[PDB]
């Protein structure tokens, strides 16, 4: 009944029980009251800026992401690599992408703000009709489905406590070599 | 004719390389063989600071 | 189911002894009594008018 | 509010047999092998397959207390409603029979909610009159929810177990008496009600 | 015919309704910036025994040392060793060496904690529900031919539709195999797929997900989440050169761009959605045995 | 006192350049000015961590 | 609700306590108050509050 | 030999994986019955 209740309740430290690194999405309330053990901002001067500053219930959190503005992703990326960082916003494929590169790179699991991608134009002007029309006949054809081959869909045992027990029965059977040595100097 | 054409150092999407010999890139393949068709483009090293 | 059954029966409870409490308190008579249907009351439209 | 057993069995069932007929064939005494041989699967090359099997039987067990850990840990009976945000009440069925007092503060408190008028046309052909028409219907199984007061419910609880409220409160109002127009009777009769407030005669009650 | 008969010919004004883009609607008409991502979619219904290898010699070197001290359990330690690991209590040896007693209680409280750590590696096993699919895109094998797999089954789509246009310029042999598989009503394809009078159906993203997500059981389960597919969206159908197009995609960027989009698509969608199973690991147990019975058969030529 | 911009579209607007080909997040303000094109990519936000 | 990993914890939900509410101050006599109660009650009864 | 309510002691014994010698059961009756006690055990 001891190595019984030993195995409930290391059942109950290593699979039910879970040290909450995830955030949940936006809706987390200790990200609405952060402090200097929640470190996250996003890139200087971008879109999702201004998209959070016109929203007032995001300027708390608009309040302290001004604090560590970054210049690249990749400043962000080296950040939160050497634990400079502990949150960060961007869009999804990217962060897949880099998932793909980096396996400790892990993303969240809710997803806001379902934006768009495509390409910067001027006024009235004759590249407009005809660009977007080259635009969805590369959405009607399999050319998207091939661009994802290029980047997007393109992608790249027990031992957690037990392992020093291991050592330490090693040990002990190295020194139980010469205690037995002992005992046969005693008999 | 011709048009300006202008973009942000995105991580996946523009790689940048240095010339190999003199204003040349290198003709690299991919994991299907496609040879990826790159441009000659311009622009500073870092930002300002 | 009663075509003529209104008696006097025991009531007591919650708001009994609470109306019993400020019989207590305020200086009055009382006569209790139940509600004839069992509804709380909506403002429905009489069939009439 | 078994037969992968079976199969084990004829498996251990055959092996033991040609267990023992690789010992026979491998130079009063057929039961005690066959004894021994279930000393093995349950608490020299047969003894290295009947320790192979002993492994097997290890795995068997473990996995027996890993699928009933299964069965009676992690799975939970859909039982719950979990308050209004329960899409079984949002978009009812045949087994789904909620209903509340007929000519009520829920019908016009879901009246005035317009997006809530697809239970105030569902309740209207299952209104009763009484709560304990309520309790009758909902021990014979043929009521399923009820939207009601906190203290009624949580008394019949203590009086009936099977009763068992959900977790959302929505909706917190209050209770008072019944008062008429402008009378003498508005005031001091309000501040005993508060004097019965400030005092320990609510725990008393309680 | 239809909402493009009614605005191309100007008799309404513009297509408020949701309608599929593609590319000879946006030559008769001029849509607006898009607002929800409905694409296309298909509906269905190696280091622990090395190391205790190594501690099994160790343990057997230790038994040939008491032995040379001081009655035929020279390699028939093993045969105690392993045997007594799963604790079945098979009758072997009693060993009288106080060495071999102190190193078989290590051993042992190394296989309490052994077993106790493998129940809770069964117990994190047990945590995960695992995600099985049968079509894995849209140029599947058995998209080629039914005959070429053991059930033939079948594929729809609603008729007279943009997605029955965009299957004639991508596949025409697909419009070919549907031609023999064609389909009235939506609800009715719902009513086939949930009694089995179709397998499969091609149809958009996000409406079926509205259907699934409304659906009692959860039974059909989409593929993917716009990977293989389509991935376009839904916009607002005006006529051609309308003064009032820029407003309009002016509002519609205002009601994206405040969080008031999702909380209308909170409103109009719904989040919602054993016993035991080794077959697999049964499989691997008569497989091994089957290999130790093949072993045993080449150890018996002696 | 004056609200200007910069840039991708500080170079666009200043005539230095005709046409950002870039994936650029399309939002309210920055068509509020000049006119967008239809979207190739479309997804949302969400948080790395570690 | 607020509280860094949930360290302080309450004590009840309300049964052994006061039970009171909260109010608006108005003077004695005010012609507003019906007015503000009414449009409290309407502010409660629609799911706004 | 001893085995008239000493098998108890093999009962209550072998119900918990010990690996303890304790006694060389004879009676077909006891093996079955310690067979189908184990099952219980390991249930239990
Ligand atoms: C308690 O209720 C009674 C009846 O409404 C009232 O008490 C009278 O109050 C006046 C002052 O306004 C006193 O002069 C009288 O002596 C009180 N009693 C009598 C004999 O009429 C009043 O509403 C409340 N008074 C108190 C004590 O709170
Ligand atoms: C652009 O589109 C129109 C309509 O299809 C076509 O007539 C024209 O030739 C195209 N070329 C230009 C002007 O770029
Ligand atoms: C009261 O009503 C019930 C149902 O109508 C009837 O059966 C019963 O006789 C009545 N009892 C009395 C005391 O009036
Ligand atoms: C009872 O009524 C009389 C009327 O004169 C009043 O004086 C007295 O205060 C009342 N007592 C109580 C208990 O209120
Ligand atoms: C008038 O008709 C309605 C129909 O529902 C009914 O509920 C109500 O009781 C009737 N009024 C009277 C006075 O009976
Ligand atoms: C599809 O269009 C044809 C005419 O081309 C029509 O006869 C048929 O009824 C339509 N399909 C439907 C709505 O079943």
């Amino acid at each position: 009944i001891i190595v019984a209740s030993y195995t409930a309740n290391l059942a109950a430290f290593l699979v039910l029980d879970r040290p909450e690194e995830r955030i949940t999405g936006i809706n987390d309330p200790r990200l609405r009251n952060p402090s200097d053990k929640f470190i996250y901002a996003t890139v200087k001067q971008s879109s999702v800026d201004i998209y959070f500053r016109r929203q007032v219930e995001l300027s708390t959190m608009y309040r302290h992401m001004e604090k560590h503005n970054y210049e690249s992703a990749a400043e962000a990326i080296q950040a939160v690599r050497d634990n400079k960082l502990h949150a960060f916003i961007w869009d999804s494929a990217v962060l897949e992408f880099e998932a793909s590169q980096k396996c400790d790179l892990v993303t969240t699991g809710e997803l806001f703000f379902r934006s768009g991608f495509g390409i910067g134009m001027r006024k009235d002007s004759p590249w407009k009709q005809n660009v977007s029309l080259s635009i969805l006949k590369s959405h009607e054809n399999g050319f998207m489905e091939d661009l994802d081959k290029t980047w997007v869909r393109y992608q790249e045992l027990t031992f957690e406590n037990m392992a020093g027990v291991f050592m330490l029965v090693a040990g002990g059977i190295v020194a139980g070599i010469f205690l037995i040595f002992i005992e046969i100097a005693y008999k | 004719t011709r048009l300006k054409i202008v973009t942000i150092h995105q991580e996946p999407f523009v790689y940048v390389k240095p010339t190999m010999s003199d204003g040349t890139c290198k003709e690299e393949f991919t994991v299907n063989g496609d040879p990826v068709k790159k441009v000659i483009c311009t622009g500073p090293n870092d930002t300002s600071p | 189911g009663s075509p003529r059954h209104t008696v006097p029966q025991c009531c007591y409870g919650f708001c009994i002894d609470l109306l019993i409490k400020l019989a207590r308190t305020m200086n009055f008579t009382y006569e209790v009594h139940l509600v004839a249907d069992g509804k709380f009351g909506t403002q429905e439209r009489v069939n009439n008018s | 509010k078994s037969t992968l057993w079976l199969l084990v069995g004829l498996s251990v069932h055959v092996v033991a047999v040609m267990l023992y007929l690789l010992d026979r064939f491998s130079p009063l005494t057929l039961s005690s092998a066959m004894w021994f041989s279930w000393g093995v699967l349950l608490n020299f090359s047969a003894r290295i397959l009947g320790m192979v099997w002993a492994g097997f039987a290890m795995i068997i067990v473990a996995s027996y207390t890993a699928n009933l850990a299964a069965f009676l840990v992690l799975d939970r009976p859909e039982e719950r409603i979990t308050g209004i945000n329960d899409p079984r009440l949002r978009n009812p069925s045949d087994k789904f029979i909620y209903a509340t007092v007929k000519q009520s503060s829920v019908d016009i408190y879901f009246r005035r909610q317009v997006e809530l008028s697809t239970m105030y046309r569902h309740m209207e052909k299952h209104n009763y009159e009484s709560a304990a028409e309520a309790i009758q219907a909902v021990r014979d199984n043929k009521l399923h929810a009820f939207i009601w007061d906190s203290a009624v419910l949580e008394f019949e609880a203590s009086q009936k177990c099977d009763l068992v409220t959900t977790g959302e409160l929505f909706f917190r109002s209050g209770f008072g008496i019944g008062m008429r127009k402008d009378s003498p009777w508005k005031q001091n009769v309000s501040l005993s009600i508060l004097k019965s407030h400030e005092n320990g005669f609510m725990e008393d009650l309680d | 015919n239809g909402m493009i008969g009614e605005v191309v010919y100007q008799r309404a004004v513009m297509a408020v309704g949701s309608l599929t883009i593609n590319e000879e609607r946006s030559e008769v008409v001029d849509f607006s910036v898009p607002f929800v991502e409905t694409g296309i979619s298909v509906m269905v219904s190696a280091s622990v025994w090395v190391m205790m290898f190594v501690m099994l010699l160790i343990v057997s070197a230790i038994a040939v040392f008491v032995f040379e001290y001081f009655s035929f359990t020279i390699g028939k330690a093993i045969w105690l060793l392993w045997g007594l690991v799963f604790n079945n209590s098979v009758p072997v040896q009693n060993p009288k060496g106080t060495t071999s007693k102190i190193m078989v209680s290590v051993w042992a409280f190394f296989a309490v904690i052994f077993l106790a750590s493998y129940t809770a590696n069964l117990a994190a096993f047990m945590i995960q529900e695992e995600f099985v699919d049968q079509v894995t895109g849209l140029s599947d094998k058995k998209f080629q031919r039914p005959h070429d797999y053991s059930p033939p089954f079948r594929f729809g789509t609603v008729p007279n539709g943009s997605t029955e246009r965009n299957i004639r310029n991508n596949y025409p042999y697909m419009h070919q195999y549907m031609t023999r598989f064609n389909q009235r009503g939506v609800e009715d394809a719902l009513v086939s797929l949930k009694t089995g009078k179709l397998d499969a159906f091609i149809y958009d993203a996000a409406v079926l997900n509205y259907k699934a997500g409304r659906d009692e059981g959860c039974k059909l389960v989409t593929i993917g989440s716009g990977y293989i597919f389509a991935t376009t969206g839904y916009g607002i159908a005006l006529q051609k050169g309308s003064p009032w197009k820029r407003q309009i995609d002016l509002a519609l960027l205002q009601f994206v761009g405040d969080g008031e989009m999702e909380e209308l698509e909170t409103l109009w969608l719904t989040g919602i959605c054993s016993s035991q199973l080794d077959i697999d690991n049964m499989a691997g147990v008569f497989y091994m045995l089957a290999a130790a019975m093949a072993l045993s058969l080449i150890t018996f030529i002696w | 006192n004056k609200k200007e911009w910069n840039g991708m579209m500080g170079e666009l607007l200043s005539g230095q350049a005709d046409m950002i080909v870039a994936p650029l997040t399309i939002n309210n303000e920055r068509a509020q000015y000049i006119e967008f094109s239809k979207p190739f990519k479309y997804q949302g936000l969400t948080i790395l961590v570690k």
